[PDB]
């Protein structure tokens, strides 16, 4: 739910870049994509780009961005990625204000 | 008291910063600087031993400040941090901060 710090409801990739302008080196949200309903991203700031994840889901339900780590549910996913980068550019540290 | 000795309140590790009729900025840069590896941090705040609605929000672990605004004017208000160092479903932190503050 938006009840997570990290977690932002419906924001567009662009709207995404300018909410990680402030921010530095791990800053990051997950949001729903604007143009496609009911899929989910993670935006992520690094060495001063931004860099945006398509969140997949599996046929058996579970979630990745890298195949070799699927979780049940986004909160195990963020916890996951916020530990080791694991095919991502660097670790989910510090979640955009809320 | 007890027993010929002595008390006294408990003391807050927030500051106030800034304070208009409405608002008040708190600082823990002096307490989670030493608790390290915090993602964000939660703030809560009501009116002090009030009916009310208790607000909150959340802030990146690097800020070491945080304005509360909409308050009434010269009413108590109990204001809590929590520091969060990791996203493991479930977790709570062991010892929140808080200050009972009005402006």
């Amino acid at each position: 739910l938006e009840k997570h710090s990290w977690y932002h409801g419906p924001v567009s990739r662009n709207a995404a870049e300018y909410l990680l302008s402030s921010g530095i080196n791990g800053s990051f949200l997950v949001r729903e994509s604007e143009s496609s309903p009911g899929q989910r991203s993670i935006s992520l700031r690094y060495e001063g780009r931004v860099y945006h994840y398509r969140i997949n889901t599996a046929s058996d339900g579970k979630l990745y961005v890298s195949s070799e780590s699927r979780f049940n549910t986004l909160a195990e996913l963020v916890h996951h990625h916020s530990t080791v980068a694991d095919g991502l550019i660097t670790t989910l540290h510090y979640p955009a204000p809320k | 008291g007890g027993s010929g000795s002595s008390v006294s309140s408990v003391p807050t590790k927030l500051e106030v910063v800034d304070a208009t009729p409405t608002s008040l900025k708190i600082s823990w840069d002096a307490y989670y600087s030493s608790w390290q590896n915090v993602k964000y941090y939660r703030i809560t705040y009501g009116e002090t031993g009030g009916d009310s609605p208790v607000q909150e929000f959340t802030v990146p672990g690097y800020y070491s400040t945080a304005t509360i605004s909409g308050l009434k004017p010269g009413v108590d208000y109990t204001i809590t941090v929590y520091a969060y160092d990791t996203f493991f479903p479930g977790y709570e932190p062991n010892s929140p901060i808080s200050i009972n503050y009005r402006t």
